[PDB]
């Protein structure tokens, strides 16, 4: 499946199983442009986060709970929810995906 | 190394 081969492609599974990770379906500038937008708290109580004002394309991947390293294996469910991120640096940009309302 | 905005983009972006 497409969470398989692409924790895969990405380097994200070559060395260990990642739990869970999202892939967003937008162009990169797009997503940029979230850091400009509704600013929130993060979880940890931080408040360099944004939440996008729309709903983007978005894949969940979800280790399955027999999963185990070298064979990983993933959960995968499309979906359309407003992105939250961390950002950071200049230009002010995303560094961590904080999550998917 | 890698950034942390570069290892955003190889992790969670699939335009």
């Amino acid at each position: 499946n497409y969470c398989n081969q692409m924790m895969k492609s990405r380097n994200l599974t070559k060395d260990r199983c990642k739990p869970v990770n999202t892939f967003v379906h937008e162009s990169l500038a797009d997503v940029q442009a979230v850091c400009s937008q509704k600013n929130v708290a993060c979880k940890n109580g931080q408040t360099n986060c944004y939440q996008s004002y729309s709903t983007m394309s978005i894949t969940d991947c979800r280790e399955t709970g027999s999963s185990k390293y070298p064979n990983c294996a993933y959960k995968t469910t499309q979906a359309n929810k407003h992105i939250i991120v961390a950002c950071e640096g200049n230009p002010y940009v995303p560094v961590h995906f904080d999550a998917s309302v | 190394k890698e950034t942390a905005a570069a290892k955003f983009e190889r992790q969670h972006m699939d335009s």
